[PDB]
C-alpha cells in the first residue's frame, strides 16, 4: 500500500484537507490507507471513508450513465455504425468503477465488518456493503448478476435487522440505510411497491419519534426524512 | 436520473 | 505511451465522449495520444486538447489555492502547529500540477509549435505555452522563478506579434490570447497598468471590427469581449 | 479568485 509509510493521524488529517479541496480520489486513497492500519474507525472516520468513496464512485456512475445512453442510441435502428469506440470507453469506465467497488468491499471484508460490534458501526458498514454491491448491480450483465443483486439485498437486510433492534427510528444511519435499501428495491430489484412501502413506513416511524430529539438531532433526522419524501414524490 | 441516496 | 496502440480517429472520438461524460483526465490522455501520432491537429482537435488540459489543471489550481490558503493561516502568529501535513499535501498537489504542465509543454515543444505555420495554429499553441508557463509561475518559488515568468511572457509576446500581423482584432484566438496575457500581467508580472491597458485596447479594437462579422462570428467575439470587460470591472 | 481566462 502506497500509504503504508504514513501515520494514521496524518492520513486522517490529509483526508480532511482533501475534502476541503474537493480532491475526492485523494481523500479515498488517504482513508484506504487509514483503514489498512488495522484499527477500528471512529464515527467521524467512517463518515470520511464513506464520503470519499461515494464521491469517487458517484462521478464514475454519472459518466457510465452518459456513455451507456450514447451506446444505447448508437445501437438503435437507423443509427450509423460508429465502431467499437463507445462500447470500449463505456467498458473502460465500467471496469474502473468495478475496481473501486471491489476495493471498498475488500476494506469492509478485511476487516471492518468482522470487528464492528456496536450497532452504529456495524449497521454503517453493512449499509456500505449493500451500496457497493448495488453499484456493481447497476452495471452487471453476466452469470453472477443475480448473486450480485442478492449480495446487496443480504447486506442491506442484515443492516435493517440490527437497526430495528438496536437504533431509534430517527437514527440517521438507520434512516439512510432505509432510504438506500428503498432505492435498491425500486431500481435494482424491480420492486417499486416494496420501495414505496419501506420509504413510507420509515418516514412515519421517524416522524413519531422526532419529539424525543434535541434541535441538532432533529435537523439531521429531518434532512434524511425529506429525502424519503422526495423519493416518494418521484415514485407516486 | 438519481433518486436520492446517502 | 499507453495510447500508442489506438487509432488516431478512435482517440479523437473517445476524447469527445469523455468531454460529454465530464471525464477530463481521460479526455486529456486521449488527446495526448492523438498528438503523439505525429500529425498536425485541426482546429477542432486543438480545441479538444486545450479544453481537456484546461479542465485538468484548473481543478488542480483550485485545489492548490485551497491548500495554500490553509497553509498560510497555519503559519500565522497564534496558530497551532499542525505538523508537516498541510505543506506535504500542498506539495503533492503542486507536484502533480507541475507534472501536467510539463506534459503539455512537452507536447507543444515536441513537436506542435515547430510544425505550426498558419497563424490560427501557431498563435493557439504559443498562447497555450504562455498559459502553462503561467500556471508553473503561480506555484514557483525557486531559483528559476524569473525564468519561468519570462518563458510565459516570451511565448505570449510571440503569439501577440503574430496575431497582430495575421489576424483580425475580432479573431477569438487573438482575443483569448490578449485576455490571458492581460491576466499574466496583472497576476504574475505585478503589472496591473499593463494588464488594464492591454484589456482596454483589445476590447476597443475588437469593437471597431465587429461590423465585418456574421452573426455567428459576432457571438464568438463578443463572448470573449465580455470577459475582457469583466476583468476591467474587477480591476478598476 | 480567478479573473477570467480562456
Ligand atoms: C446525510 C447525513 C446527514 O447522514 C448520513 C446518514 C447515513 C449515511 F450512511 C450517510 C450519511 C450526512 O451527511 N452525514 C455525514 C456523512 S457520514
Ligand atoms: C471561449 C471560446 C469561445 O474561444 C476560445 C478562444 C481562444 C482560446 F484559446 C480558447 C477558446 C471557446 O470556448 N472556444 C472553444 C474551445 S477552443
Ligand atoms: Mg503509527
Ligand atoms: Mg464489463
Ligand atoms: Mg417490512
Ligand atoms: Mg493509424
Ligand atoms: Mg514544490
Ligand atoms: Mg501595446
Amino acid at each position: 500500500g502506497a500509504m503504508g509509510s504514513m501515520e494514521r493521524a496524518s492520513l486522517i488529517q490529509k483526508a480532511k484537507l482533501a475534502e476541503q479541496a474537493e480532491r475526492y480520489e485523494d481523500m479515498a486513497a488517504f482513508m484506504k490507507g487509514a483503514v489498512e492500519k488495522g484499527e477500528e474507525l471512529s464515527n467521524e472516520e467512517r463518515c470520511l471513508l464513506s464520503v470519499a468513496y461515494k464521491n469517487v464512485v458517484g462521478g464514475q456512475r454519472a459518466a457510465w450513465r452518459v456513455l451507456s445512453s450514447i451506446e444505447q442510441k448508437s445501437n438503435e435502428e437507423g443509427s450509423e455504425e460508429k465502431g467499437p469506440e463507445v462500447r470500449e470507453y463505456r467498458e473502460k469506465v465500467e471496469t474502473e468503477l468495478q475496481g473501486v467497488c471491489d476495493t471498498v468491499l475488500g476494506l469492509l471484508d478485511s476487516h471492518l465488518i468482522k470487528e464492528a460490534g456496536d450497532a452504529e458501526s456495524r449497521v454503517f458498514y453493512l449499509k456500505m456493503k449493500g451500496d457497493y454491491y448495488r453499484y456493481l448491480a447497476e452495471v452487471a450483465t453476466g452469470d453472477d448478476k443475480k448473486r450480485i443483486i442478492d449480495s446487496a439485498r443480504s447486506a442491506y437486510q442484515e443492516a435493517m435487522d440490527i437497526s430495528k433492534k438496536e437504533m431509534p427510528p430517527t437514527n440517521p444511519i438507520r434512516l439512510g440505510l432505509a432510504l438506500n435499501f428503498s432505492v435498491f428495491h425500486y431500481e435494482i430489484a424491480n420492486s417499486p411497491e416494496e420501495a414505496i412501502s419501506l420509504a413510507k413506513t420509515t418516514f412515519d416511524e421517524a416522524m413519531a419519534d422526532l419529539h424525543t430529539l434535541s434541535e441538532d438531532s432533529y435537523k439531521d433526522s429531518t434532512l434524511i426524512m425529506q429525502l424519503l419524501r422526495d423519493n416518494l414524490t418521484l415514485w407516486t | 436520473g438519481f433518486p436520492a441516496t446517502v
